[PDB]
């Protein structure tokens, strides 16, 4: 596989590559913080997407019933 | 530079996620209003059928 | 991979191959691709800025020495 | 949603690009002016050897 | 006046009467707390009433326009 | 007794007022949704007029 | 007012006179009035409870003494 | 709103009244039983004086 699994695998790749590169740990700690934010964001975006879609279906339904 | 870009991305996504937590609550309320309205409109259409 | 640029380019290919296979609209894909390309150009510019900034300072010193 | 997010990302990435281009144009101009001075000053040193 | 002025005047009356009566101060302090709560409630009830009325008018309007 | 009655009234009105502060925010959101919908429906009715 | 009861009864009259004059529906007024009357009956009962509770305890002691 | 508030108040005041009535009925019954004992015990003391 899904969007989430591919993005975890790519994060895992990138993180390894940068460690081999000697990347300063403050930059790596920041990237780790960003990764967490992006994973959290995906869960919240999906909640919002599902609720939004149901809201719009209900608005349509209520316009037909009124 | 790339450092400053990352700090800014962190702030933006942090802010966006807090907006989405608030929007979840709004949308939950929107749904309760909508379902309540659905029930009222359905009942009224059922009344006209007789 | 040789470099971060090559890794990002590979990771982007994988992602485009995934979205195409799950079936994402042409417009959304076309949007994501131009974004990708701007991000590639932006990193190139960030690098060149860093390099030109150091070179400028060395020329300032060179010019003071030659005067 | 994600569509509006992509529009927003586009806006920010494009503004960033415009700014980076302006900065790069000015830096290239700075470098050109400084290299002119370098060539002038080198030529004067060479003339002093003759 | 209005409802609010009459209720303040009645509170002022009652409070005086109970003071003449020797009413224990813990009971009077509680009544004072209740009075404040009721005044606060009136302001909140009026906000709610006005917003509720506008919400219902808008729902009606949107049912007519759809 | 009358003492206990007063304590209970205090709690009830305290709780009710906090519900009304929350409901104010909900209703404010309800209004933003409704006005947005009004604007959309009006625009669509104006389109059908041509 | 002579008493709290008389004050409350007066304050209620004033309030009913006000609502009637501002023009409140018959049903709402009829609701408020039965509420008022239940509150009057409730205070009377609260009082009688207090009095009967003390009397009961004095009879318990009286009966123990007479036995 | 205030209509639903009055319905709720009615419910609570009426439940309170029911409870106060039950308590008052039991207390009156307690008192009747205790007064019967008082009259019995007094009569026995009077008989002991004769
Ligand atoms: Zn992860
Ligand atoms: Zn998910
Ligand atoms: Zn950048
Ligand atoms: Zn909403
Ligand atoms: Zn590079
Ligand atoms: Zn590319
Ligand atoms: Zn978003
Ligand atoms: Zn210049
Ligand atoms: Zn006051
Ligand atoms: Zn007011
Ligand atoms: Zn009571
Ligand atoms: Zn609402
Ligand atoms: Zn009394
Ligand atoms: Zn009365
Ligand atoms: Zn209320
Ligand atoms: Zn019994």
């Amino acid at each position: 596989a899904s969007i989430e699994q591919l993005l975890e695998r790519q994060w895992s790749e990138g993180q390894q590559f940068l460690l081999e590169q000697g990347t300063p740990s403050d930059i790596l700690g920041m990237l780790k913080s960003l990764h967490q934010l992006q994973v959290e964001n995906r869960r919240l975006e999906e909640q919002i997407k599902n609720l939004t879609a149901k809201k719009e279906r209900l608005q349509l339904l209520n316009a037909q019933l009124s | 530079g790339t450092y400053e870009d990352l700090v800014q991305a962190q702030k933006e996504i942090t802010a966006h996620n807090m907006q989405l937590r608030e929007q979840t609550k709004q949308l939950e309320h929107d749904m309760a209003e909508l379902r309540d309205q659905s029930q009222l409109l359905l009942k009224a259409r059922c009344e006209e059928l007789k």
